[PDB]
């Protein structure tokens, strides 16, 4: 609806800053579901070389 | 009658347009109060119109 009737460019940019708003947050549990993950899957080897154990 | 009959309406009819007068006013801005809500787009243009 931009630039045509109802947009009511404000209240299109509230919308947008939401799609805006809320993807961040999605970067957020990303972040975080991206952390617990390396948490889990962390378990366990190998350190950072390999050979003889 | 006729006498007291319109000299009531012109004056009660002054007081009409006083009224819508202002009331004009009152859309007047109403209508500016749009225009710019609607130039900054804040609102639409359809309450413009």
């Amino acid at each position: 609806l931009l630039g045509t009737q109802y947009i009511s460019k404000q209240e299109y940019d509230q919308a947008l800053a939401d799609a805006q708003q809320a993807n961040a947050a999605v970067t957020a549990a990303k972040a975080a579901v991206e952390t617990a993950r390396i948490n889990l899957a962390y378990t366990k080897v190998t350190s950072p070389i390999s050979g003889r154990i | 009658q006729t006498v007291r009959s319109s000299f009531n309406n012109i004056n009660a009819s002054i007081s009409s347009i006083n009224a819508y007068k202002q009331a004009v006013v009152s859309a007047q801005s109403s209508l500016d109060a749009m225009e710019a809500g609607y130039s900054v787009g804040t609102r639409t243009i359809v309450d413009v119109l």
